[PDB]
């Protein structure tokens, strides 16, 4: 496909989503 | 039969056994240096099995868990061969923290007394002792092969 | 409007297809069914001759609503919704509606059923997903014998810890299509996954066939001499499968077969749930569900506790498919984005597709409606935009609103009509009709 570097984007967006969430409650 | 395991008594002493009383061995012994160990708390019968099997063939070890007989189980009856009652020791069975999947070794933490609890309620395997420190799970089951 | 000749009466189930505009309501062992586009008259067929019902079936519906599975914990039925159909008299016609059917007796010790489940992705809903109280997972072809029932997360030899996973309460499918996660209480609760769960002709649109090519392009390239012998294969082989899922995917269809081999998939977990709440270790997982965020299969798990605590959770990193790998661990990950405290007994959690980033709980007399989207609408934008500033202040706060007032855990329904969304509520006393915004 070609799309891949739009989804590997969103993939790691979604990583440092998890860091926020995770660096936000105790 | 890898240097993990070890039986009990030596794979030497089994091979001296009249091919009678290799029928009649009392206080068997396989384990694993790293897993645990399974104790046989009735004679068993080790005629017709190669005593190299007992090693990792038909008892198996891996973290937490005691496998024996390989797929295709050679169907023993109760009382049978290895069919018989055992204690198992599984090393490493504290509970887990669930962000980290890390094991908790602290003897106080809520998930301890829940731990036990849970141990004690029979999933075909009769609670003997848990060490909150070691982690060392202790069990009985009437049929090892079952 | 409850003054529609369908409604009138005298176990009863009510449900609804096509986004709120075709309804399916059972009473009396008959269906009746009408599309408020489409007819002036409902039309019926009493199925008494091949089912009676008693209160102890639970009845479900598949999305697409050409199909009702009814079952207890003995048996299965799955029957035609006769859409387009209008005089069903032939006793021959009529019994060419009634699917499937199934009972544990049928197998030579039998494990009863405890939940049902449409797979969300098979081809014309052929396939049924059957939990019982083995902990077994099994996936039936409603339209073909001449494929054996795969059964998954079979029972084990084993003693100590973990074989497989033990204890399941409940069951819930990605909005992926392509993921089973697993609510077990073994340890208070945790949660599994089957990756991938696939029917024996998947669903895929050509939008969803190149998502999961492009993901699984991504891991592949994402690949590095540390990482894990075990992870690596798995990787290659998801884009083995995917690739080869490509090759055959038949558009005019958007469906694509698969093979036996690929279906039995062995269980990944537990997931990791971070930051865990400390109070819930003294407690029990009840159910989970899964609401979708956005059109891009952007999703949030919800797990129900002992404690009437409810816990919003997000899946941050990607998976990879395994089949063989026991105790497979990997991405396994699931982050806490909040936890809402209802302090009444949770007996379900239900969802409408009609409606984002919203979640029915139903507790014992209340049907609240967590509505999560003051900051999932965000969360959504912000994953596609690639832009993390948005989430900073937001408050991930979920509006609670008690939708009405209950006696039974009611059926819940979404019916659209004149222009005016509204939620249907069956009971076995009642059937109300309530507005919803949006």
């Amino acid at each position: 496909g070609f799309k891949v570097v739009e989804v590997g984007l969103a993939m790691n967006t979604k990583k440092q989503i998890g860091d926020f969430f995770k660096n936000l409650n105790m | 039969m890898n240097e993990n395991y070890y039986i009990s008594p030596s794979l030497d002493t089994l091979s001296s056994y009249s091919l009678l009383q290799l029928r009649k061995v009392p206080h068997l012994v396989v384990g694993h240096k790293s897993y645990g160990k399974i104790e046989f708390l009735e004679p068993v019968d080790l005629a017709g099995i190669p005593l190299t099997s007992l090693g990792g063939v038909i008892i198996t070890f891996e973290p937490k868990t005691c496998i024996i007989y390989a797929n295709l189980p050679n169907r023993p009856k109760r009382g049978e061969g290895i069919n018989v009652r055992a204690r198992i020791t599984c090393f490493n069975c504290y509970p887990v923290d669930k962000s980290t999947r890390k094991p908790i070794k602290d003897p106080n933490h809520q998930l301890v007394k829940r731990h036990i609890e849970r141990l004690k309620k029979n999933p075909n395997s009769k609670f003997e002792s848990y060490d909150a420190d070691s982690g060392t799970y202790v069990f009985i089951v009437n049929h090892a092969a079952e | 409007l409850s003054a529609l000749p369908i409604f009138q009466a005298s176990p009863r189930y009510i449900f609804s297809s096509q986004n709120g505009t075709r309804i399916v309501f059972i009473q009396d062992n008959i269906i009746r069914w009408y599309n408020v586009l489409t007819d002036s008259l409902y039309h019926s067929l009493n199925f008494s001759r091949h089912l009676v019902l008693d209160d102890t079936f639970h009845v479900i519906s598949s999305t697409s609503g050409d199909l009702l599975c009814l079952f207890n914990d003995n048996e299965i039925f799955v029957m035609e919704v006769p859409w387009g159909y209008s005089n069903v008299e032939d006793v021959s016609i009529q019994d060419a509606f009634q699917i499937f059917h199934y009972s544990i007796d049928e197998e030579e010790p039998k494990s009863s059923i405890k939940k049902v489940l449409f797979h969300p992705k098979s081809y014309r809903d052929s396939c049924i997903v059957v939990l019982k109280e083995d902990d077994t997972i099994t996936m039936f072809d409603i339209l073909n014998s001449q494929e054996k029932p795969i059964v998954l997360n079979k029972p084990n030899n084993s003693f100590g810890l973990d074989a497989r996973v033990n204890d399941i309460t409940d069951l819930e499918f990605s909005k992926d299509g392509l993921t089973l996660y697993c609510l077990n209480t073994t340890e208070g609760g945790d949660i599994f996954a089957f990756y991938p769960f696939l029917p024996s002709v998947l669903l895929l649109n050509e939008k969803d066939l190149n998502l999961i090519l492009n993901k699984s392009l991504v891991m592949y390239e994402s690949l590095d001499s540390t990482t894990d012998v075990i992870v690596k294969r798995n990787v290659i082989k998801q884009l083995q499968f995917v690739s080869k899922l490509h090759e055959n995917w038949n558009s005019r269809f958007g469906k694509v077969d698969i093979q036996k081999e690929y279906r039995l998939a062995k269980v990944q977990g537990p997931f990791t749930i971070n930051p865990f709440p400390g109070e819930l270790y003294d407690y029990t997982a009840t159910n989970i569900a899964t609401i979708l965020i956005d059109n891009g299969q952007n999703e949030i798990v919800c797990v129900s506790f002992d404690d009437g605590s409810l816990i919003l959770l997000f899946k941050d990193l990607e998976m990879s498919m395994s089949w063989d790998v026991d105790n497979y661990v990997y991405n396994n990950s699931l982050v806490l984005i909040e936890r809402v405290k209802l302090q009444r007994e949770i007996k379900s959690l239900i969802t409408l597709p009609e409606q984002l980033g919203k979640l029915y709980v139903i507790s014992d007399n209340i049907i609240q409606q967590v509505n999560f989207m003051s900051w999932a609408s965000t969360l959504s934008k912000s994953i596609n935009e690639s832009d993390l500033n948005p989430l900073a202040g937001l408050k991930f706060e979920s509006k609670l609103e008690d939708i009405a007032t209950i006696e039974r855990i009611p059926n819940l329904a979404y019916i659209n009509w004149n222009d005016q969304s509204n939620l249907a509520l069956m009971s076995n006393k009642t059937l109300t009709f309530q507005n919803i915004s949006s």
